[PDB]
């Protein structure tokens, strides 16, 4: 089995941990526990290949920005997560992507744009906006909701497919 | 002098701070990082720091949905709090953490000290039982030095945490001290523990094995501060007995600190003022009075 | 609550040189507020409200190192660092029961 080191990044409160838990432990955390750095591992099959997923849950709090150089250095794929009811959250993805490119010294680093909290009825970032921003990046965009577990497998599996195309 | 910052520090009836609150809800989020620097330094220069903190902190708890949303994430008031910890507790953290850090690096570099407690990440030569002890020993003396540091806590922060203590107590009188201690550890103590070099405490980054242990120690220290057991990562559960015992020791330290400067750079406050001056009066006297000073003193 | 009596709260005046009521007769209670789960670690308090208007007149936080002087029956006073607080009881039976309550409260501090 091949190891795929995934990294979840985004602003604080977008649902990075809630999305990670629904993938690993298959249950929705209703609490808000701001993380520093959590690590997980899961074995799964994508497109017929069995593989291990090395998942890294990062700190959205801006005080822990000095840790970003290390996990961007060792990570292979990045799941850029934003919340659809926080326009700030949508625009923060830029500064994460620019630092990933700078430490990788590359313009093509595999990553996926994820718009979380799709269960809410009020959204400040509609779908066509995030689709156009993803086209600017050249990366896929997937709508997810850690509450109802919508698109959580799709978001993580798609990031894996981006790493496969990059390795070839 | 023709430079009147009074308008900014003007207080309405019931202490409204009309100019700052209107400036807080219209300035772009990019400049929030320096708006907190401008307002904190200005109000502190005129002995109105408590009035600024009382107004901005009240707005946060007011609009916060629940106690777990309180001061989590990055908003302007969250920037103001971290700035006050920064400019007033830098010397406090520096002289407190530097001795313990130099004991961890200069000393104990003799042995193969490893704090790796994740089994799937552990080298075959190293031992899990031994590394688990190494982490708890380091975490113990670090935690003891913080709890015993009450007599060295600077007064400006003690005023910030108490101001934070009272404002939340108006809506959540039960266990309001918990919110102070978590934000205290999450936004001030732990970020400097994880990255001592970037915080200005050390001259260079510690060795890679120490950096892994400091990161794991701050995860434990945060669990103690949040008064919550480890429930996510299975390899942090072995420390639940350690964090369950030190719950109320930190709670006593939080109850302690929560109970009762040369202004520099010649801030181009008017440069900040007029750039976001457009449509300040979107509300619902000073804006009319402000326009005369802005028209006479043209933007630079 | 751990105990519940009706007594007059006392405060030592440094200008007067003796103990004086804080102005009313109060119902003094000893209770705990759980930190998290009800059957878990908690904080302990002494609280007294005047009977006429249910207005709080004394609120303490019990500590393990707290000294509790029982110089005479129906009169107890203690110390919370800078400030000094006291109580005078209407009967020794009420004073003894209130002492038993805070004695077990400190035993449950942990
Ligand atoms: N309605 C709804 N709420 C969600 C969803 N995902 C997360 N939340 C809520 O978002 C809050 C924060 O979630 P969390 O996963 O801790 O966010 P985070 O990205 O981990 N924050 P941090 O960066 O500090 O770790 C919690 O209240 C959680 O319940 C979602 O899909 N729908
Ligand atoms: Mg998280
Ligand atoms: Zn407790």
């Amino acid at each position: 089995m091949t190891e795929y080191k995934l990294v979840v990044v985004g602003a604080g409160g977008v649902g990075k941990s809630a999305l990670t838990i629904q993938l690993i432990q298959n249950h929705f955390v209703d609490e808000y526990d701001p993380t520093i750095e959590d690590s997980y591992r899961k074995q799964v099959v994508i497109d017929g290949e069995t593989c291990l997923l090395d998942i890294l849950d990062t700190a959205g709090q801006e005080e822990y920005s000095a840790m970003r150089d290390q996990y961007m250095r060792t990570g292979e794929g990045f799941l850029c997560v934003f919340a659809i009811n926080n326009t700030k959250s949508f625009e923060d993805i830029h500064h994460y992507r620019e630092q990933i490119k700078r430490v990788k010294d590359s313009e093509d680093v595999p990553m996926v744009l994820v718009g979380n909290k799709c269960d809410l009825p009020s959204r400040t970032v509609d779908t066509k906006q995030a689709q156009d921003l993803a086209r600017s990046y050249g990366i896929p965009f997937i709508e997810t909701s850690a509450k109802t577990r919508q698109g959580v497998d799709d978001a993580f599996y798609t990031l894996v497919r981006e790493i496969r195309k990059h390795k070839e | 002098f023709e430079r009147l910052v009074e308008l900014v520090t003007m207080m309405g009836d019931q202490g409204e701070l009309p100019i700052a609150m209107a400036l807080a809800n219209v300035v772009p989020c990019s400049q929030w990082d320096e708006l907190a620097r401008v307002l904190v330094t200005l109000f502190d220069s005129r002995h109105l720091l408590y009035q600024l903190l009382w107004n901005m902190f009240s707005k946060e708890v007011e609009l916060a949905d629940s106690m777990q949303t309180l001061f989590r994430g990055n908003s302007l008031a969250s920037k103001i709090m971290t700035f006050c910890f920064k400019v007033y507790g830098a010397t406090y953290l520096q002289k407190l953490l530097d001795p313990l850090l130099r004991i961890v690096i200069t000393s104990s570099d003799w042995q193969h000290v490893s704090f790796e407690v994740d089994p799937t990440r552990l080298e075959p030569s190293e031992s899990l039982e031994e590394n688990q002890r190494n982490l708890l020993q380091m975490t113990e003396k670090f935690f003891h030095a913080i709890i015993s540091s009450s007599s060295e806590f600077p007064p400006q922060l003690r005023s910030v945490c108490h101001c934070l203590y009272q404002v939340v107590s108006q809506r959540f009188p039960q266990n309001s001290i918990g919110a102070v201690g978590s934000a205290m550890f999450l936004r001030f103590i732990n970020p400097a523990i994880v990255s001592p070099y970037e915080a200005g405490i050390l001259d260079k980054k510690p060795p890679p094995r120490i950096e892994r242990g400091l990161k794991l120690m701050s995860k434990i220290l945060q669990s103690i501060a949040n008064h919550v057991l480890f429930t996510k990562e299975e390899h942090m559960r072995p420390f639940n007995d350690f964090v369950k015992s030190n719950f109320d020791a930190a709670r006593r330290f939080f109850l302690d600190i929560a109970s009762d400067i040369s202004d520099g750079n010649v801030l181009a406050l008017h440069r900040l003022l007029w750039n976001n001056q457009e449509k300040i009066g979107q509300y619902l006297r000073p804006f009319d009075k402000m326009a005369t000073l802005l028209a006479y003193l043209g933007p630079p | 609550s751990y105990a519940r009596v009706r007594a007059v709260v006392m405060t030592r005046d440094d200008s007067s040189g003796g103990w004086l009521p804080l102005s009313g007769l109060s119902s003094v209670t000893v209770f705990k507020v759980p930190h998290q789960e009800e059957n878990g670690c908690a904080d302990f308090f002494i609280r007294g409200e005047r009977l006429r208007d249910k207005m709080v007149v004394l609120e303490c936080m019990l500590k393990k190192d707290l000294i509790y002087n029982k110089v005479t029956p129906t009169f107890h006073h203690w110390k919370i660092d800078d400030k000094k607080f006291g109580l005078t009881f209407q009967s020794p039976a009420d004073a003894r029961a209130f002492d038993r309550g805070i004695r077990r409260a400190i035993e449950d501090i942990s």
